[PDB]
């Protein structure tokens, strides 16, 4: 199949959609489910890398996932440390 | 490039490979010689298979 078939294959068994952000500066927006019920939006460059969330999440908790990104540089950890709180958020 | 040349290179970068010659997708988490593999078959749930890749990915 297309790229645009696998990705959707993708989109499928992850339930992860890949989209643009609302924002200029964290321009990576990551869609967990079937909804718009649990998004994240980063930045893939710089020190400020957490963008907004729906369920907004607090900072101690935007911090943790900050250094995931930045620190240990993983992004699989980062989307599953992310979307199990913006899970248990909801 | 193109935009799901780059989301696709964004996936693979989480260790999950499709390998539909095989009817199944692989996960390499550690990139340790051990690897998972998840058939496609209809038979398991979307739901199933989405929690089974997550757990994966967690470990
Ligand atoms: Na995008």
């Amino acid at each position: 199949m297309n790229d645009a078939a696998e990705v959707a294959l993708y989109e499928r068994l992850l339930q992860l959609r890949v989209l643009p952000g609302a924002s200029d500066v964290h321009d990576v927006r990551f869609v967990f489910g079937d909804d718009s019920r649990c998004w994240i939006e980063v930045a893939m460059h710089g020190d400020h890398v957490i963008g907004n969330s729906h369920p907004a999440l607090d900072p101690k908790s935007r911090a943790t996932l900050e250094h995931v990104l930045t620190v240990q540089g993983d992004l699989a950890a980062f989307l599953v440390v992310a979307r199990d709180m913006l899970l248990a958020s909801l | 490039a193109n935009e799901n040349i780059l989301k696709l290179k964004l996936y693979r970068s989480l260790g999950v490979i499709l390998d539909l010659e095989n009817d199944q997708v692989l996960i390499n988490r550690k990139n340790d010689g051990n690897i998972d593999i998840l058939p496609l078959d209809n038979n398991l749930s979307d739901f199933y298979k989405t929690k089974y890749i997550w757990e994966r990915l967690g470990k």
